[PDB]
């Protein structure tokens, strides 16, 4: 009984740590997205200036 | 599709689960009220059964 | 007693699907990453011809 009690608060821990894994995920992937992005724009710009 | 079919079917049956535990929590409640029940009335069976005791302790006396 | 068990299951099931979810997230930001990369490299080889 005393096992499952304290052990309940490890689930809760390896749940919580997974929402917050997954929200993490989430944002370092919107700012890779982001970077990338900002360096497509520049790339295509330098691209124009090589034909240029 | 996928992801909503699981959130739907996550949460209702979530809410089954819980309701299904109410039902055995609240048998297991009248079982514990019948539990006590029962051990007033055993109670009440040996005084009972010590009273029947004396009476043929008192008849083995009278010969 | 039985319900204890398939709603543990059920939340096994849940816990899957949420490191479903962050590994899905975690293979787009990869995917993300190395066309940053490669876009990084082209854009540092572009800017030196360029210069050339």
């Amino acid at each position: 009984m005393d096992a499952i009690k304290k052990k309940m608060q490890m689930l809760k821990l390896d749940k919580e740590n997974a929402l917050d894994r997954a929200e993490q995920a989430e944002a370092d992937k919107k700012a890779a997205e982001d970077r990338s992005k900002q360096l497509e724009d520049e790339l295509v710009s330098l691209q124009k200036k090589l034909k240029g | 599709d996928i992801h909503r079919k699981r959130m739907e079917k996550d949460l209702n049956e979530l809410q089954a689960l819980i309701e299904a535990h109410f039902e055995n929590r609240k048998k297991e409640e009248e079982e514990l009220v019948s539990l006590k029940d029962r051990i007033e009335r055993r109670r009440a069976e040996r005084a009972e059964q010590q009273r029947i005791r004396n009476e043929r302790e008192k008849e083995r006396q009278n010969r």
